[PDB]
């Protein structure tokens, strides 16, 4: 177990900004509907992504 | 002073004399004092006298 990426702050988004969340590898989201290997969606405004 | 909160800045209330008004520009979608929905960048005017 090697620490790939060291300690870092979280990623908080401003109310009038968004994140271009692109899936790198095929996976299933928490709601579980479907995601391609290369889908792109938009993390919305005020909040914080995991 | 808590650990979960941070004081971004101190804001001195701007004095508005009579026959004067303030031009407010909203940085985000929000409401105002009266209850009018303000979108980002939409400048409005407040004519209330005082501070």
């Amino acid at each position: 177990e090697v620490l790939e990426k060291d300690i870092t702050p979280l990623q908080v988004v401003l109310p009038n900004t968004a994140l271009h969340l692109k899936a790198l590898l095929d996976f299933e989201d928490k709601n579980g509907d479907k995601v391609m290997a290369g889908d792109e969606w938009l993390f919305e405004g005020p909040g914080t992504y995991i | 002073p808590q650990k979960e909160v941070e004081v971004v800045e101190i804001i001195q209330a701007t004095v508005i004399k009579q026959n004067q008004a303030l031009r407010l520009r909203a940085r985000k979608e929000c409401f105002d004092r009266e209850g009018k929905g303000r979108v980002t960048g939409e400048e409005w005017l407040v004519r209330s006298v005082g501070a």
